[PDB]
RNA sequence: GGUUGCGGCCAUAUCUACCAGAAAGCACCGUUUCCCGUCCGAUCAACUGUAGUUAAGCUGGUAAGAGCCUGACCGAGUAGUGUAGUGGGUGACCAUACGCGAAACUCAGGUGCUGCAAUCU
RNA sequence: GAAGACAUUGUCAGGUGGGGAGUUUGGCUGGGGCGGCACAUCUGUUAAACGAUAACGCAGAUGUCCUAAGGGGGGCUCAUGGAGAACAGAAAUCUCCAGUAGAACAAAAGGGUAAAAGCCCCCUUGAUUUUGAUUUUCAGUGUGAAUACAAACCAUGAAAGUGUGGCCUAUCGAUCCUUUAGUCCCUCGGAAUUUGAGGCUAGAGGUGCCAGAAAAGUUACCACAGGGAUAACUGGCUUGUGGCAGUCAAGCGUUCAUAGCGACAUUGCUUUUUGAUUCUUCGAUGUCGGCUCUUCCUAUCAUACCGAAGCAGAAUUCGGUAA
RNA sequence: GUGAUUUCUGCCCAGUGCUCUGAAUGUCAAAGUGAAGAAAUUCAACCAAGCGCGGGUAAACGGCGGGAGUAACUAUGACU
RNA sequence: GUCGAAUUUGGGUAUAGGGGCGAAAGACUAAUCGAACCAUCUAGUAGCUGGUUCCUGCCGAAGUUUCCCUCAGGAUAGCAGAAGCUCGUAUCAGUUUUAUGAGGUAAAGCGAAUGAUUAGAGGUUCCGGGGUCGAAAUGACCUUGACCUAUUCUCAAACUUUAAAUAUGUAAGAAGUCCUUGUUACUUAAUUGAACGUGGACAUUUGAAUGAAGAGCUUUUAGUGGGCCAUUUUUGGUAAGCAGAACUGGCGAUGCGGGAUGAACCGAACGUAGAGUUAAGGUGCCGGAAUACACGCUCAUCAGACACCACAAAAGGUGUUAG
């Protein structure tokens, strides 16, 4: 079934998603995108690590599948299965075609082959949030996943708290007051606009000035 | 096969804008058109009668004829290696006055005022427009405004 | 064999050898395609003004 | 290497509404000549069958020759031509055409054709649509057959199709006599469904539908009085020997 | 389609020149007739040895004729023709569309 | 300034929830002989300004309201893009030079204006 | 002798007649054939924000249907959700609140529309007559389709107004011949009357190969003019497929990732396979195999010397220098 | 047409041919006959062979299938 | 092979070209046969191949539009020449500015409609179904999906509120502006307007920039209607010295210097000579020109060495150099 991945490497054709014109397409190889303790609060896992791309390329679905298993298998055995939260930030929507076969070129439009992603320079692929002490396992976990993909990518330690869009000291300023409350997986913040009645329903620790 | 109908490739061109559907406002109908007036052609999609062909969307021309609920516009279309004089029949919904010519007639009244006032004042006119000239010298003070020193910043990631 | 179907290559180059020239305006355009009710009056207007100037400069 | 299947059967039919293809699709399943195909694709006026071996596709055409009127021909495409023998590697295509006259159509026959096959009238219904096509004359019960070889050499088309039928309501049936095999020649008195409610008008017509016709039954048929055809065969008729109303079937 | 029997339309018969009642009927052929100059010329050329001289049309594609309607002013009996679009069916009389009937039988 | 009739531009005029409205005007509101219309004087028609009301409609105000609108030493001279080189890079792509230059996001402010005619403690 | 107004012979008319004659046996096309129609048309996209734009590109439609589904006027609000009402339930009919269109508008798709262009009522033939101008495709020819007026005659509405078919973008056809309506007008040429025929102006009968021949096969017995504009074979470009080599390491190997093996993945080399292509050759480069004979390549089967092993010896297994 | 001798040469007349001491009112040219008309003409009836209908013919061209059953655990398919 | 006959053979005689003869091969019929030979009709026709005869001077193309039993061809428009004619600072321009329109691509967006899509948290059950306690309940106690609330991960050639750059229409005055009061069957309640005028006022700062080997006009006729390459945009295809488009530049029709060599790359476009100067590219020797100068980096038991271009990757190295 599979051709070599070198053929469907570069972004040549326009985006060709599954719709009412394409209709009949095969299922994605990757299925579940979140792994580890995904019912964990925001306060548990501060230290964030990314796996950022550095090329304008196409990662296939089954390339992500093996990369997702390999990183999981190492990090589970070493540090235990509930010491992290892995998230895949790339979904394959682009359908690839194949000219599987009146004549050679006398009428030639390709059948659907398989799915793929479209990654850009500076785009994040993988993301892991963990404890402070358990850094080395996460960096070495994403090392082996780097081999399964084509092209060049680099691991980066983030300055932000977890998956939040807030810096290390910035999150502490707001959480020490009553300006943040936990949602479930992510988190909700106070806003200075809105109705003042239902701004007091939530955030009852704020509107006090004491502790 | 191929397809070249009267309204081919006009999906977005006779669309009605966002939150501007329904009946047209009445100043459209009260605007008076004489012969010799310059007019722009923009096709209202809600009215089907007296509609221009897609080519003439955007084009501008002169009025030559006035009738009951329409006007006669004359446009120059280029074809091959020459221009042909083409005569349209549009309803007033697909038309409006060109504001470029409105601006021009104001400048002629202004020139009549300048030349009449110049003779009463005492010679020297100068009425043509001049383009944007190169600017003159000056002395910029540093009082309460001393130059702040900048330099190129180092590289950081933040991702 | 198969041909080449279509192209617009060279066609602008050809067109600009001789102009792309304008169609020359005149004083008095043709009343071809003008309202018949307007023209049927305009005839009798110009007949009277000539007869007025002829009677004035008689 | 592109040329995978290595024999094709391109079946087709010139009619917009195909009864005979829908019949054929049902008939093929019963005896079950399909299995050897790699795959099936479709096209406007029929569908394509693809076979690995050449001898698998010939059994199908022999089977089709048995149950339906056809015309066909084969042509071939070359690929390799290996200089070591036993493998030149040709690829074959069989182009089959079903006869376009469906089971219940109204037909005008050609004059010479009509004189030969029993001296039957030119204005006829179809009967059975088997291996060969057979016609029936609704008024003076009669039958006549037409083989594909005799059809294709001088082809004609149906006057009006199943999509031209109109609903009538039967009031009485007066039997006259003959019954070769169907209790036939019933002088059916009928009135139109759009006419029964409003307006007074009645049509009275001899018909083959004698054994199964009862008063108050809705029957379908061709109503020839308001139809402007454009057939030259029909143009060569007797604008007055032609029946006003013909009823195709009960229901 | 289904036109009515009567029609009030413009007659142009000298005394009329106005809207009047017209009886509507369907236009019909008119018989072939020999002694027409074409038929006379055809039969001359066709005689002798040579066989078929003129072409003979076969490849016909159209399935429906255009309808023509003979009108006739009841005041002066002066006829006029009027053509309709192509159609597989055609009649003229009653058979009007009702309020909103469902299917029966 | 308030209200009425006819408007122009068509949310700064809409939406949700509470509050106030002297004077006159709107309004609800009373009646079924007549013209008229309905399954029904509910709507529509006629008659009375009489028996009564600001409870609704309508006009204004409030809300760290939703929407909508204008801006900004907000983001961003970022994304993109026209032109140039015997520039880099195995490639994918990327820097530089001469120019043009967004949108989301962020912050601040606003919440109908106005024409003609009539009429009002 | 027989036969006899019958045969026979002559002219015309019907039947039979590959025994014989003459002719024909579409086009596009990743060679030709089969199929398809990209041959006349319409919507979205390809199409790179004026217009124009190709491929046997992609997703679909057309040869119809309609005296109302056409024209004018009046009344009214839809899809859906919520809350109620004996039989009655997820779905019957009735009531109220929400409801920017999430419905409907003959059919493909795209636009358009809310005191309507939707649903229900009243009245109607402007889907009429006379001919010119203009837009689209374009040679600024025809055909089809459409736009605005004019001169009549009408429809509807209290009225302003609206209406020359279907809300808009598709739904169709020359010369010759036949035939119909009109003028009931012109001509039949030595002069008349009546039949008949021929004209002038406007429609219909049709060419879907849609600017429009009247048309079956076969050649392995073949022929001519040409063509590398075009196939069957070497060579060239490419390397999907075939062949050969890496990287990573979940597992196998009693025990042990890597002695020897190795999944999911991913990076290459080769032209000893086969495709794709049509650049060279059709005034000819002799098209399979075997026999014979020389040389070159190494990705090493054996032979020389070595290194590993789950190598005690023997026998093997993996690798290096080497053609 | 088949191709010495030996021994055999099955079933099929629906199709295409060939045929016929068969049916008769279905189709049917020219000339001739009748009516309408001033006449040219038009319309009707009448009507040869052939065609069609019915029978014969395979050492004439040719063809010799398809779907179901039940008997011996099965099978074969004698049988329906 | 056959050799006493269906044997072999001389002379005479008969059969003649759509005809003869044939124990049948399309055999033979005077070296000629799937239709002999000779003369004439005949210089038969060819959209097809080959050829087409002196010198210099000036100008100088096309492979594209529409229609054709059209696709190896024509007609038509285009590009080219020639002859001129009417006038003479002309009005124009493959250009910018100022003012003003038109557009739905790139980008962006989805806690905005449409469609796709990962995760939890809060709820809602008379209502898609199971279990736990049950005589049943429009019951509770657990549960997995459906919708509801505020969140969150990621997308769209045939989705979108917003929305560039480049390309694109018009205007920048004498054929103009203002005043005065004439014509009319059109138009208005109305000499009100409408259109075209009489008479008067306003001139070279007359109404942005730059340019202008003149501007405008007519007739007639050739060749051409196989194209190909390059940057950028691009659809088909795994790719191709592959197939098909978009804007510009080239080759074809073109030498000269450079890239060793080459239709298209860089430079630069040609009358015959002299002198000077440079382009692109170079200056160890071949070879005209510094074995110049300066700071560094590499040692290869396959070093490396100048765009288009004549290839190299993933992965590794206490090799050495900086961080
Ligand atoms: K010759
Ligand atoms: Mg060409
Ligand atoms: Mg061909
Ligand atoms: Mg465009
Ligand atoms: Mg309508
Ligand atoms: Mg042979
Ligand atoms: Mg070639
Ligand atoms: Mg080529
Ligand atoms: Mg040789
Ligand atoms: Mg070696
Ligand atoms: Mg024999
Ligand atoms: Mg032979
Ligand atoms: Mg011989
Ligand atoms: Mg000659
Ligand atoms: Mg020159
Ligand atoms: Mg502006
Ligand atoms: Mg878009
Ligand atoms: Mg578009
Ligand atoms: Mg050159
Ligand atoms: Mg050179
Ligand atoms: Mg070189
Ligand atoms: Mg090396």
């Amino acid at each position: 079934a599979r051709r070599p991945a070198r053929c469907y490497r570069y972004q040549k054709n326009k985006p060709y998603p599954k719709s009412r014109y394409n209709r009949a397409v095969p299922d994605s190889k990757i299925r579940i995108y979140d792994l580890g303790k995904k019912k964990a609060t925001v306060d548990e896992f501060p230290l964030c690590v990314h796996l950022v791309s550095n090329e304008l390329e196409q990662l296939s679905s089954e390339a992500l599948e093996a990369a997702r298993i390999c990183a999981n298998k190492y990090m589970t055995t070493v540090s235990g299965r509930d010491a992290f939260h892995l998230r895949v930030r790339v979904h394959p929507f682009h359908v690839l075609r194949i000219n599987k076969m009146q004549q050679g070129m006398r009428g030639a439009w390709g059948k659907p082959h398989g799915l793929a992603a479209r990654v850009d320079i500076g785009q994040i692929i993988f993301s892991v949030r963990t404890k402070d002490s358990n850094k080395d396992v996460v960096v070495e976990g994403l090392r082996r996943a780097r081999y399964k993909f084509p092209g060049q990518q680099k691991i980066i330690l983030s300055k932000k708290w977890g998956f939040t869009n807030l810096d290390r000291p910035e999150y502490l300023k707001k959480r020490e007051a009553g300006e943040v409350k936990d949602d479930g997986a992510f988190v909700k913040f106070l806003s200075k606009k809105g109705s003042l009645e239902n701004n007091i329903r939530e955030f009852p620790e704020y509107f006090a000035a004491q502790a | 096969g191929k397809s070249h109908g009267y309204r081919s490739r006009t999906r977005y061109m006779f669309q009605r804008d966002f939150r501007k559907h329904g009946a047209v406002h009445l100043s459209t109908y009260l605007k008076v058109y004489k012969v010799g007036d310059i007019v722009d052609i923009k096709a209202n999609g809600s009215i089907q009668k007296g509609m221009p062909h897609k080519f003439y969307q955007g084009k501008t021309g002169v009025v030559y004829n006035v009738t009951k609920s329409s006007v006669g516009v004359i446009i120059n279309k280029m074809v091959g290696n020459r221009y042909l004089e083409k005569r349209l029949n549009l309803r007033v919904e697909h038309i409006k006055h060109s504001k470029c010519r409105q601006e021009f007639l104001e400048r002629v009244k202004a020139n009549a005022a300048k030349r009449a006032e110049a003779k009463a004042q005492g010679v020297a006119v100068q009425l043509k427009r001049q383009p944007a000239q190169p600017r003159e010298s000056r002395i910029v003070s540093t009082e309460g405004n001393v130059p702040q020193t900048l330099a190129p910043v180092p590289y950081e990631t933040f991702i | 064999a198969k041909s080449k179907n279509h192209t617009a290559h060279n066609q602008t180059r050809k067109a600009h050898r001789n102009g792309i020239k304008k169609p020359k305006t005149y004083k008095y355009p043709s009343l071809k395609g003008v309202d018949p009710k307007f023209r049927r009056n305009h005839k009798h207007a110009l007949h009277g003004t000539a007869k007025a100037l002829a009677a004035a400069k008689k | 290497t592109t040329n995978t299947w290595r024999a094709t059967v391109q079946i087709r039919q010139k009619v917009p509404h195909k009864r005979t293809f829908l019949f054929l699709e049902q008939l093929i399943l019963k005896h079950n000549a399909h299995v050897d195909t790699i795959s099936i694709s479709e096209a406007k006026d029929g569908l394509d069958f693809f076979y690995a071996q050449k001898n698998h596709a010939v059994k199908m055409i022999d089977f089709l020759n048995a149950v339906v009127p056809i015309k066909h021909k084969k042509s071939e495409e070359l690929i390799s031509q290996d200089t070591h023998t036993g493998a030149s590697t040709y690829k074959f295509s069989y182009s089959v055409e079903i006869v376009p006259i469906c089971k219940d159509d109204l037909v005008v026959l050609p004059k010479k054709l009509a004189k030969s096959m029993g001296n039957i009238s030119q204005f006829v219904l179809c009967s059975k649509i088997s291996n060969t096509v057979q016609f029936m004359d609704p008024t003076t019960l009669q039958t006549a057959d037409l083989s594909p070889s005799v059809y294709w050499r001088a082809p004609f088309n149906a006057l009006a199709d199943v999509t031209q039928l109109v609903e009538f309501i039967v009031l009485d049936v007066d039997s006259t006599g003959i019954s070769r095999g169907n209790r036939v020649l019933a002088d059916i008195t009928v009135a139109r469904t759009s006419d029964l409610g409003v307006n007074d008008q009645v049509y009275y017509v001899r018909s083959h539908l004698g054994g199964i016709c009862h008063a108050g039954d809705s029957v379908m048929g061709y109503f020839i009085a308001n139809s402007n055809y454009n057939s030259d065969l029909f143009d060569g008729l007797n604008i007055d020997y032609v029946p006003d109303v013909v009823l195709v079937k009960k229901l | 389609v289904n036109v009515p029997k009567t029609r009030k339309t413009y007659c142009k018969g000298k005394t009329c020149r106005k809207h009047t009642q017209h009886k509507v009927t369907q236009y019909k052929a008119g018989k072939a007739s020999l002694f027409a100059q074409g038929k006379r010329r055809y039969d001359r050329k066709q005689s002798g040895f040579g066989g078929q001289t003129k072409p003979v049309f076969h490849k016909k594609a159209k399935t429906t004729k255009k309808v023509v309607l003979r009108l006739e002013c009841v005041k002066c009996k002066t006829r006029a023709q009027l053509t309709l679009k192509r159609c597989k069916h055609f009649e003229l009389g009653g058979e009007k569309k009702q309020k909103g009937q469902a299917l029966q039988f």
